[PDB]
């Protein structure tokens, strides 16, 4: 029995990872229909950043060999046209730098050795012209929708394992999964956007994680464990820049374990030193990125490391809210400091956008970055409508009540005024699970988005239901502890099955030919090293279809492109059509491709592009909008009161294309 | 100087109530915390309560917990505990001492410098009477000619205070007197044996005065020898 | 289920000193306390000495007050008697006896053989 | 919920000699022990703080250590006047533990108690019931024994027993037993027997009376 547990567990751990795999690619097949698209459909299916991220992945595999493709992506001319960028280190290409890697010998060993791993057949779309689909591991696509989904679908394994943990027994590591499978779609969305950073990042993110858990509740250290931290701290951050300030919620929650005794001296200092190896190799690999310093990740770290060093020279203290307060003393002003030392200090202006759409939430504080990113209703606080689905499957009262449970268990079976340095508290991975779930619904409630963190740990917190030692003890009795243990997933199924049947009937549309004719015109009317400007969803397609040197591109908060956005989008201001020219020939574009419902105004005020430009453009107020010319000019068909502008391709009244004289 | 000044103690009856008041003069409350001991009767000390008057913070002994309140006012500079409930093993010396503020605790409570006088509560549904005195001879049969010893014995008293004495103290050598035991019914009991001189006995009756303030009696009985 | 055996013996002399010891088998001594006492002519059955459990204190009499001195031997399991100055009052018989109380209350049973020793 | 266990429950000595004291802590208190003696009658008086630091205004002679969980006290030059019950305290938690307390008393040569017996006055026998007393005296050390019995019956649970402070002249003791039997119990056999075991006394020391 020492034995059949572990089997059984590990193998049920394998068991749900590959069920959420298989979930996720149905998910996926149902939603785009890629089974039945031509290689350059697919390609129009990936949106606005997943084109920008798959372009690289295209790169690197049709070059002529890896190492070209790959210097070619790091002296990047073309992305932003007028400097010469890295583009590994600065949109984090880690994921498609190793795909490429794996496919291209790959590819070339299944051609060579005769192993038919592509097949297709002609496919006829009707109308337009036939296309010819193909399926196979040896499609690009395939490949790298296979490993996306390989590596998410390990994020169900992560969550059993953490249940299993956090309560210590099997029943716990099923409710914590079943609370997964019937929130799938509140807490995940690679199913639709395969090729977002988070797909990659957030598997690594969870398995340390639960590779912390592990650490904590078994007092281990060593350089094993160190080996075990660093291999799943590395690739988290290589991955979603982001993955920073979720480690610095990690570090916070651990500091307030520490701090209560809950965690050992060397422990504590695996832990430290397994942060510091990884940050040091991620900074190493992101070529000495700037942006590493002065976040909240490197500062956290040093600050952590003082507290941990200076812990044995307190071991007198008695009273514990001293300790506690002197500790976050420390540790906060230690942060800030360091922070404030380097971005303020040694010049390295670490950008500020972060809070510049916070200081907005609360306060009147517009700018134009904020509407820009706050409007998006990705970036605006956690609407009822999730709270209530989440409520809807009993996913928060079950939450509620373990989180009840465990503070009823912890003020009473401690003693809270009085500490004593030689003993070790217990149960403290329970407690560093609980503060995080706190530090990640924080996040989830401000900016929406954030709840890929947020329902995970509402499971894992969920799975605490069936401890034993909390919720009673060998009072309730094997018998009664398993007959309301089954009464639980019994009505979990039932509420939770409507939810699976419910995403499993949902299928998505076929795409619209208006794109696709405008590549048509592009790619034949127009030369091959054109410059082209627009609206940011649009440009990343132009670039991965059409293969064409553009000025802005979605990813755009780095600086030197932050200040292009502007530029191109004041097009859509009431500045006089001489000041937009002669703007668009300073960036050097040749055509601006936009489309007609940019300018259309109701929607929501002041999430309007020409709501924008009244309130930073006070001087320019009253004149007439330039997007009334556009329109004008698209209806009458003339270039008459655009004076320097063409419009060089109208079709349908959707999507305009202007040229530059 | 600094003093602690115990008072409000004396006699309750089973599962009354009692407020005993701490006054501390020189030293300013409310700038350190104050702590009540108990002494039980032949026992060592126990800890009952504690108060930091700067905040209003309070702690109790687990067997006290939900019986007694320690309260603290800094306008007149004192404390008090008023315990309810009182049960029959509450009887006992309560002192007032004093230690650092809880605050300024860190690394613990400093030691009690400065104690107060002790002040005796005693809880017990037995009423006050007074005491009955029996001689008591040498046997013939034993230390015929040699040490002889004549004692006598005082039952059924309350409250405590009682002094024995021998011929108005004239008799000092050989006189031990016994502390008092406090038997079921719960009145005292307690002897006074002289160990008296060959000669017999001094042919002498001696005279054994018994003085019960609370009582107001002062019985002396006659004892001679068999 | 214990013994208890004592050496020495022969005939004293005015102005010498004693070394005598008593050893017990069958039963340990640490756990127990230990006493010394005479048996004479006259006047028998007197206490001399006693040693508790391992030297927290021991008592003499007031009549072997500064000539007595008692040692105690776990790995041996015997207890050692010093004398010096020795009286012509001190003939009788010694005896090494063990209590069979824990509390010290002197339960005194056995007493065994002893050593008889006269002086002149 | 941290416990104190002075080891020395009861010492003697004389002046002139070395004592030490010793306290176990069941948790690990770092150094918030104290010492205190009190003198009976008396309120205590700090001694000693921190396990090591000296009082201000007590004499020099008292010592204190730690070693791990082992707190001593230490008197060097044992004197009259440092005759007194000795506690130890821990401060380190909420709920303050003391010590069981040791006292110190004055050593001296084994005597021999003396002991009677002496039945119920003539009063006693209009009162329903009747008090036999065994009084003992002038016997050290402090640990005695006393023993009833009538004609060879057991007793438990009607001894009552008084012991005096040791005395001020000759430092020796005195203890008083009393048994108290109602009339219709009283008219039973008229042969009662007192038996003390003392450690100074190999044979225990009985007194037998008619009734
Ligand atoms: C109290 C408790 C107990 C807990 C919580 C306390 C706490 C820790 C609070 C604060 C949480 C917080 C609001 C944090 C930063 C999130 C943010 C404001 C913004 C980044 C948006 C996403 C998360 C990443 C975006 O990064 P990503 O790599 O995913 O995507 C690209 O982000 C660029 C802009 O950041 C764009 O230029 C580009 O268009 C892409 O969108």
């Amino acid at each position: 029995y020492s034995q059949t547990w572990l089997a059984s567990v590990v193998i049920i751990g394998l068991l749900v990872g590959y069920i959420n795999y298989q979930h996720v690619y149905t998910l996926f097949e149902n939603d785009k229909h890629f089974s039945h698209l031509a290689d350059f459909e697919r390609e129009m299916a990936y949106r606005t950043e997943m084109g920008l991220y798959y372009s690289y992945y295209k790169t690197i595999i049709n070059a002529p060999s890896f190492l070209e493709g790959v210097q070619e992506i790091t002296h990047d001319t073309v992305t932003e046209h007028g400097h010469e960028i890295n583009t590994l280190n600065r949109f984090n290409l880690y994921p498609e730098v190793i795909l490429a890697f794996l496919y291209r010998p790959f590819r070339a060993f299944a051609k060579s050795a005769n192993w038919q791993i592509e097949l297709c057949w002609q496919v006829n779309r009707g109308e337009l012209r036939p296309v010819e689909s193909c399926e196979g591991i040896g499609n690009p696509h395939y490949f790298y929708i296979t490993g996306v989904f390989i590596v998410a679908g390990t994020v169900a394994s992560s969550i059993f394992y953490l249940g299993v943990l956090v309560s210590d027994s099997i029943f716990g590591g099923f409710l914590s999964v079943l609370c997964f499978a019937f929130n799938h779609g509140e807490a995940t969305r690679v199913q639709w956007t395969p090729p977002l950073r988070e797909s990659f990042a957030f598997p690594f993110i969870i398995g340390h994680i639960a590779i912390l858990t592990f650490v904590i509740k078994y007092k281990k250290s060593g350089h094993s464990m160190i080996l075990l931290l660093t291999s799943m701290a590395v690739p988290a951050l290589l991955f979603w820049q982001f993955t920073q300030f979720a480690f610095f919620t990690q570090i916070c929650s651990i500091f307030l374990a520490f701090s209560l005794d809950l965690i050992p001296f060397s422990t504590a200092k695996t832990v430290i030193h397994s942060h510091i190896i990884s940050f040091l190799i991620g900074f190493l690999l992101l070529f000495g990125n700037e942006m590493m310093i002065t976040a909240l990740y490197f500062p956290s770290i040093l600050a952590l490391g003082m507290i941990i060093y200076i812990s044995p020279l307190l071991s007198n203290l008695k009273f514990r809210p001293a300790y506690v307060l002197f500790l976050a003393i420390i540790f906060a002003s230690i942060t800030l400091g360091l922070k404030i030392g380097l971005s303020k200090g040694l010049g390295i202006e670490d950008d500020a956008h972060i809070f510049d759409i916070l200081r907005s939430k609360f306060t009147s504080f517009a700018n134009f970055h904020t509407r820009l990113y706050t409007c998006s209703a990705e970036f605006d606080f956690i609407q009822y409508s999730t709270i209530e689905k989440l409520c809807g499957t009993l996913l928060i009262p079950l939450a509620l009540i373990s989180l009840v449970t465990f503070v009823f268990n912890f003020v009473k079976n401690t003693n809270l005024l009085w500490r004593n340095s030689e003993e070790i508290g217990e149960n403290g991975e329970i407690l560093y699970n609980v503060v995080q779930l706190c530090c990640s619904t924080v996040m989830a409630f401000l900016i929406m988005r954030l709840k890929l963190f947020m329902t995970p740990h509402l499971c894992i917190v969920a799975a605490l239901f069936a401890n034993s030692k909390l919720l009673g003890g060998d009072r309730i009795s094997k018998t009664i502890r398993v007959s309301a243990l089954v009464g639980v997933i019994a009505i979990l199924f039932y509420r939770g099955i409507p939810n699976i049947r419910q995403q499993l009937n949902v299928k998505g549309e076929y795409s619209n030919p208006d794109q696709e004719m405008l590549f048509d015109w592009i790619q034949h009317n127009t030369k091959q090293d054109a410059v082209f400007a627009g609206t940011m969803p649009v440009m990343a397609n132009v670039k991965l279809t059409t293969l064409r040197p553009i000025v802005n591109h979605p990813h755009y908060e780095h600086v030197g492109i932050r200040e292009r956005t502007l530029k191109v989008y004041s097009m859509f201001s009431k500045k006089p059509i001489a000041e937009v020219h002669k703007i668009m020939k300073e960036m050097g574009v040749n055509y601006f491709v936009f489309q007609l419902m940019n300018c259309s105004n109701e929607r929501r005020p002041e999430c309007v592009y020409r709501g924008m430009w009244d309130e930073e453009d006070p001087k320019n107020s009253g004149r007439t909008a330039l997007c009334d010319l556009w329109i004008l000019a698209a209806n009458s068909k003339d270039n008459s009161r655009i004076a320097p502008f063409k419009i060089v391709y109208n079709a349908n009244r959707n999507y305009i294309v202007l040229k530059i004289l | 100087e600094v003093q602690l000044v115990e008072s409000g103690g004396g006699l309750v009856q089973p599962g009354g109530s009692l407020r005993l008041s701490c006054a501390a003069s020189g030293f300013n409350i409310s700038s350190s915390s104050i702590h009540w001991v108990r002494q039980a009767p032949g026992k060592g000390l126990e800890w009952v309560a504690s108060i930091s008057s700067s905040y209003g913070y309070t702690s109790y002994a687990d067997s006290v917990k939900g019986r007694f309140t320690i309260s603290a006012d800094t306008s007149k500079n004192t404390a008090y505990l008023q315990m309810n409930s009182l049960r029959a093993e509450d009887t006992a010396v309560y002192y007032c001492a004093r230690s650092s503020s809880v605050y300024w605790s860190w690394w613990g409570y400093s030691a009690f410098d400065y104690w107060g006088q002790g002040t005796l509560v005693t809880v017990s549904s037995a009423s006050t009477k007074g005491p009955s005195v029996f001689p008591l001879a040498p046997s013939s049969k034993s230390t015929s000619g040699g040490t002889a010893a004549l004692g006598c014995l005082v039952k059924d008293y309350f409250p405590e205070p009682v002094t024995v004495s021998w011929n108005s103290g004239a008799l000092t050598s050989g006189v031990h007197t016994f502390p008092a035991v406090l038997q079921s019914s719960g009145l005292y009991s307690l002897s006074s044996v002289v160990t008296v001189p060959s000669s017999s006995l001094g042919t002498q009756t001696y005279i054994c005065n018994v003085n019960h303030k609370p009582s107001n009696t002062k019985v002396d009985k006659k004892v001679e020898p068999k | 289920q214990v013994q208890l055996q004592e050496s020495g013996g022969g005939l004293v002399q005015p102005g010498g000193s004693l070394r005598l010891s008593c050893a017990a088998s069958g039963r340990t001594i640490s756990r127990y306390a230990m006493s010394w006492f005479r048996q004479a002519p006259g006047k028998e059955r007197e206490f001399v000495a006693v040693a508790r459990r391992s030297g927290d204190g021991a008592f003499y009499a007031d009549s072997v007050q500064g000539r007595f001195t008692v040692s105690r031997d776990d790995a041996k399991n015997t207890v050692y008697l010093q004398m010096n100055s020795l009286k012509p009052e001190d003939t009788a018989v010694y005896y090494c006896a063990i209590d069979s109380d824990t509390f010290y209350s002197g339960s005194y049973d056995y007493w065994g053989q002893g050593t008889q020793v006269t002086v002149s | 919920d941290i416990q104190m266990t002075q080891s020395p429950s009861s010492l003697s000595a004389s002046v002139g000699d070395r004592v030490t004291i010793t306290c176990r802590a069941s948790q690990s208190v770092s150094s918030a022990v104290a010492w205190y003696q009190q003198k009976p009658g008396k309120a205590p008086k700090l001694l000693i703080y921190s396990a090591s630091s000296l009082y201000s205004g007590v004499p020099s002679r008292f010592s204190g250590s730690r070693s791990g969980t082992d707190f001593t006290l230490t008197i060097s030059s044992l004197q009259p006047e440092d005759f007194a019950t000795y506690y130890c305290q821990q401060g380190a938690s909420e709920p303050i533990t003391f010590g069981q307390g040791t006292k110190v008393e004055i050593k001296r040569t084994v005597a021999a108690p003396s002991v009677f017996i002496f039945p119920p006055s003539d009063s006693q026998l209009k009162s329903g019931t009747a008090s036999v007393v065994c009084l003992l005296n002038n016997f050290y050390p402090r640990e005695a024994k006393v023993q009833w019995k009538v004609d060879n019956a057991l007793q438990s649970g009607n001894s009552q027993e008084s012991v005096t402070e040791q005395d001020s002249k000759d430092s020796t003791y005195s203890l008083s037993s009393t048994l108290t039997l109602s009339k219709a119990d009283y008219e039973k056999h008229k042969v009662y027997a007192c038996e003390v075991t003392h450690q100074g006394l190999s044979s225990p020391v009985t007194k037998s009376f008619n009734r």
